[PDB]
RNA sequence: AACCUGGGGAACUGAAACAUCUCAGUACCCAGAGGAGAGGAAAGAGAAAUCGACUCCCUGAGUAGCGGCGAGCGAAAGGGGA
RNA sequence: AGCAGCGCCAGAGAGGGUGAAAGCCCCGUAGGCGAAAGGUGGGGGGAUAGGUGAGGGUACCCGAGUACCCCGUGGUUCGUGGAGCCAUGGGGGAAUCUGGGCGGACCACCGCCUAAGGCUAAGUACUCCGGGUGACCGAUAGCGCACCAGUACCGUGAGGGAAAGGUGAAAAGAACCCCGGGAGGGGAGUGAAAUAGAGCCUGAAACCGUGGGCUUACAAGCAGUCACGGCCCCGCAAGGGGUUGUGGCGUGCCUAUUGAAGCAUGAGCCGGCGACUCACGGUCGUGGGCGAGCUUAAGCCGUUGAGGCGGAGGCGUAGGGAAACCGAG
């Protein structure tokens, strides 16, 4: 519970370090560490594998997880913090001074 | 916590308004059967002590 | 001294005090150490050689052992053991004689007031709980916020608005105590609460 | 005037001597450097010699005491007709204990040096010397009685 | 866990030995109570023709007094409070 | 998130986090909403149980092995004291208001209170549990336990009882090649950094080792010091650093002692741990407030690192005497 935080799996802003201003799709979330999957910081790992099935693995510069707080949400407007309005019934999240 | 008094040295040394402790004359009470009658008397009188007065005064202290 | 800045609606009427001329550093400090001595909390606890979770048993003879020679483990020479003279839980506050108090009181305001600092308003355009009002009237009032100010007051409202801007503390008309005029350069009091500091000392 | 400099002036100084060190208070404690200086020795103030205490004085303070105890007697508090004077209107009981010298004493009991104005002193006893002065210009109001 | 009440109840130690005394009704064993427990509406207090259940704090007071009148031990009424 | 530039919020500039030092990036903070369900709840309201009178006659009742007395003891400040009051193990043993207990033996007087049946909230104590705060600790500290600890291990048992935290921002945790059986290395590669490479931050000291400089096989020593000389090393020189040839001189440290280099004590060496404190009262000194006055204690009100109120009480203004008493004596 709580764990919840900022964005989810969309479109995202990253303001960061090496992968500063860069934009992109929120592929992952894992709410444990409080990191979310863009797709800035993707690092090589060298490892064969951990598994021995399927021999090759990858020596794949794939996705690496990135704190969730260096990512911000955006809409038409660039970049934007996050207000939150109870719809006519639900509950929707509308941004700095916009929709959704 | 709270010095008590000394109750056995109070029922027996009343000290001066100044500061000096007084009591009464030793060996009047026992000893006697006759002795000259100067003795008898300067034994009644009370006296002031010297050092030991500060001593005692360390008792006394709420008193 | 005597002749007090005043500020007010109709214009800046400097009015006139009774407080004293002769302030003693001393006794300031005095008072100034018993607020903060008041306020300590003697939280700071140890365990003795007493109260410690190891048992009584003496751990050896004491005698053809060739060993040194000990008691329990609990002994102040012992890591683990028990400590020394370490500090218990106690209270720290003690009564300053109420005369120093009032003392130091008008002391700490006569002197701000004398450096002329002490600046008695009245007027407050501060309609509600808003820092933007308050930062405005200050502008005009002569408070850029190049120094710290004691803004005494019994308006809630008014504390409201200084609350949270940094340069500012806030405070009641009784709250009037030497340590948090003295810590400030300016010292700004509503008249209402002058009469109030009057009314402890005036 | 700022948090700085309202230290103490000048004589203060908590400057408490500490005895571990190895130049001023040294190996011994402050001072010690013997034997039974350890934990304590017995008082010694009023006691100590090991030999019959100066206790050898003799208690003549008779009614020192019974078992039920002290019994309940009237208080008679010496107060001064020179302090009296002082103020002026008509002295009772009740305004030397509202402020002066009375301290709810059972009994007041005007005496001694000083000269006496005049006004009319309730008391509940006076000194031979004492009713001379306040005869000499006042009124000597007695004490009560039931 | 500790707090509480009742039944039973030490010694070291202090007294610069020690036996009364002190440590202490403490340590501890036991039975019981509960968010508390105990106490509680006078066959009271005690000197004021005064007070007005009980508990708790401040004071009274290291007073009164107890005491191999040693070491030590140590109330109550009354007054200010909850 | 530093620094420079231009802004903005603030009933919120507590704090924490984010690759380093952010009010405005994230979680919060100020301010403000919220329970179908369970618990709590006279605070507000309602209801019931219950209770409420004047004067006169009668003298029926008003707590029994009880009061009371005596023997033995306990409790209280009370240690047998002149020893009451309360309680009661043993023996004797009443009365019902013309009754009966108490006011420190006992008696009379005056006054107090109604024993021998029971119940009663609040203020009070504590802290296993939750939270908040710290001139509290920071892994030899702090709880015995920051770590799968009342564990491992020890003891027949009761019981005793440890050690042990930290890569980096991210695992990116080093594919592939080379030596090797492996372990471990050497390249390559990641990383800001790899003597941050995995019990991996920093990484001190004792202790072991490799390389270099000065030095030593006719020499006698608490191991140093003073001098001169030689060799090497920084600077042009004047100077300074290192080393030791010869000469002069020279009895370890601590403790304990009349006396120790002592053939008296203690110490293998390094690192860490380790001993005059606090509370109340007292006495002298000292800084300051007030002054024949000075000062508050619980507590109440305020605040949430604010004070104020509260004179009950204490010390002081008179002493002397065992006391009655007297009083500048
Ligand atoms: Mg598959
Ligand atoms: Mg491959
Ligand atoms: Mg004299
Ligand atoms: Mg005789
Ligand atoms: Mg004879
Ligand atoms: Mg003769
Ligand atoms: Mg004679
Ligand atoms: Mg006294
Ligand atoms: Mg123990
Ligand atoms: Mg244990
Ligand atoms: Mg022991
Ligand atoms: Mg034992
Ligand atoms: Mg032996
Ligand atoms: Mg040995
Ligand atoms: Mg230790
Ligand atoms: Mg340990
Ligand atoms: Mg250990
Ligand atoms: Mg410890
Ligand atoms: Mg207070
Ligand atoms: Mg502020
Ligand atoms: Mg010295
Ligand atoms: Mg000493
Ligand atoms: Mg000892
Ligand atoms: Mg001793
Ligand atoms: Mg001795
Ligand atoms: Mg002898
Ligand atoms: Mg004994
Ligand atoms: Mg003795
Ligand atoms: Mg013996
Ligand atoms: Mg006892
Ligand atoms: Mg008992
Ligand atoms: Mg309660
Ligand atoms: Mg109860
Ligand atoms: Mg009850
Ligand atoms: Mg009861
Ligand atoms: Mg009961
Ligand atoms: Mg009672
Ligand atoms: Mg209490
Ligand atoms: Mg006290
Ligand atoms: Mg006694
Ligand atoms: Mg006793
Ligand atoms: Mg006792
Ligand atoms: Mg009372
Ligand atoms: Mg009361
Ligand atoms: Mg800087
Ligand atoms: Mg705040
Ligand atoms: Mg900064
Ligand atoms: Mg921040
Ligand atoms: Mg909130
Ligand atoms: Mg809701
Ligand atoms: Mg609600
Ligand atoms: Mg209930
Ligand atoms: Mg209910
Ligand atoms: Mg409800
Ligand atoms: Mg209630
Ligand atoms: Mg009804
Ligand atoms: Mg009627
Ligand atoms: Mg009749
Ligand atoms: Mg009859
Ligand atoms: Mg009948
Ligand atoms: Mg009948
Ligand atoms: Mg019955
Ligand atoms: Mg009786
Ligand atoms: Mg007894
Ligand atoms: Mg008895
Ligand atoms: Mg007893
Ligand atoms: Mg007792
Ligand atoms: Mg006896
Ligand atoms: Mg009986
Ligand atoms: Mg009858
Ligand atoms: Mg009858
Ligand atoms: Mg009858
Ligand atoms: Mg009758
Ligand atoms: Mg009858
Ligand atoms: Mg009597
Ligand atoms: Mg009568
Ligand atoms: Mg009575
Ligand atoms: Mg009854
Ligand atoms: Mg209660
Ligand atoms: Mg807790
Ligand atoms: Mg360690
Ligand atoms: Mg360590
Ligand atoms: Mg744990
Ligand atoms: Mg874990
Ligand atoms: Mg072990
Ligand atoms: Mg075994
Ligand atoms: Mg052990
Ligand atoms: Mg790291
Ligand atoms: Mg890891
Ligand atoms: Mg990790
Ligand atoms: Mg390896
Ligand atoms: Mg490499
Ligand atoms: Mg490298
Ligand atoms: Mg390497
Ligand atoms: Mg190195
Ligand atoms: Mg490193
Ligand atoms: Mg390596
Ligand atoms: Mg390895
Ligand atoms: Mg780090
Ligand atoms: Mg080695
Ligand atoms: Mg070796
Ligand atoms: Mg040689
Ligand atoms: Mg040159
Ligand atoms: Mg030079
Ligand atoms: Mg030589
Ligand atoms: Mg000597
Ligand atoms: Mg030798
Ligand atoms: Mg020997
Ligand atoms: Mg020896
Ligand atoms: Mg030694
Ligand atoms: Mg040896
Ligand atoms: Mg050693
Ligand atoms: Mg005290
Ligand atoms: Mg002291
Ligand atoms: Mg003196
Ligand atoms: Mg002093
Ligand atoms: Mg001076
Ligand atoms: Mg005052
Ligand atoms: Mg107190
Ligand atoms: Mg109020
Ligand atoms: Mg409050
Ligand atoms: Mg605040
Ligand atoms: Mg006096
Ligand atoms: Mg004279």
């Amino acid at each position: 519970r709580v764990k919840m935080h900022v964005k989810k799996g969309d479109t995202v802003l990253v303001a960061s370090g090496k992968y500063k201003g860069r934009v992109g799709k929120v592929k992952e979330v894992l709410p444990k560490k409080y990191a979310v999957i863009v797709e800035g910081v993707n690092i090589v790992k060298k490892a064969v594998r951990v598994s021995p099935k399927y021999p090759q693995g990858g020596f794949i510069e794939k996705e690496a997880p990135l704190h969730a707080s260096k990512v911000r949400p955006i809409c038409p407007a660039c970049g934007k913090p996050t207000r939150v309005r109870k719809k006519f019934l639900e509950n929707g999240k509308k941004i700095r001074v916009c929709a959704k | 916590p709270k010095m008590k008094t000394h109750k056995g040295a109070k029922k027996r040394v009343k000290i001066t308004a100044s500061g000096k402790v007084v009591a009464m004359k030793t060996g009047k009470r026992h000893l006697n059967w006759q002795k000259s009658g100067k003795e008898i008397r300067q034994k009644g009188r009370k006296f002031v002590l010297a050092k030991p007065e500060a001593e005692r005064i360390k008792l006394l202290l709420p008193y | 001294m005597y002749q007090i800045p005043v500020l007010s609606p109709s214009g800046r009427r400097e009015l006139a005090a009774d407080l004293p001329a002769e302030i003693n550093p001393h006794l300031l400090w005095e008072v100034v150490r018993w607020q903060l001595a008041k306020r300590r909390r003697g939280t700071a606890s140890t365990k003795t050689r007493g109260e410690v979770a190891y048992s009584g048993r003496k751990i050896w003879p004491q005698k053809h052992t060739g060993r040194a020679r000990h008691g329990d483990i609990g002994a102040p020479i012992f890591v683990g053991g028990g400590v020394v003279f370490g500090p218990k839980p106690r209270d720290y506050s003690y009564t300053l004689p109420k005369k120093v108090r009032k003392k130091g009181l008008a002391m700490a305001v006569a002197d701000r007031a004398r450096e002329g600092k002490l600046l008695l308003v009245e007027a407050f355009a501060g309609v509600n709980g808003k820092t933007k009002e308050f930062l405005a009237w200050a502008k005009e009032a002569g408070l850029d916020g190049s120094e710290s100010v004691l803004l005494v007051t019994g308006n809630e409202l008014v504390r409201r608005a200084a609350r949270n801007l940094p340069w500012v503390v806030t405070l009641a008309p009784e709250g009037l105590n030497v340590y948090d005029i003295v810590r400030t350069e300016r010292l700004v009091m509503d008249l209402d609460a002058w009469e109030v500091f009057q009314n402890r000392i005036g | 005037d700022l948090r700085p400099n309202p230290g103490a002036n000048k004589r203060r100084k908590r400057v408490g001597r500490g005895p571990g060190s190895g130049h001023g208070k040294t190996a011994t404690r402050g001072h010690k450097g013997q034997k039974s200086r350890s934990g304590g020795l017995k008082d010694p103030r009023r006691f100590e010699g090991g030999r019959s205490t100066t206790l050898m004085r003799l208690p003549k303070r008779g009614m020192q005491g019974q078992v039920p105890g002290e019994i309940k007697r009237p208080r008679y508090q010496g107060v001064n007709l020179k302090d009296l004077a002082r103020f002026e209107g008509e002295v009772t009981p009740e305004l030397l204990v509202r402020a002066g010298l009375l301290k709810k004493g059972y009994r007041l009991k005007i005496l001694g040096e000083g000269e006496a104005k005049p006004l009319k002193v309730v008391a509940h006893a006076f000194s031979k010397s004492a009713l001379e002065k306040l005869k000499a210009a006042g009124g000597e109001p007695v004490l009560l009685e039931a």
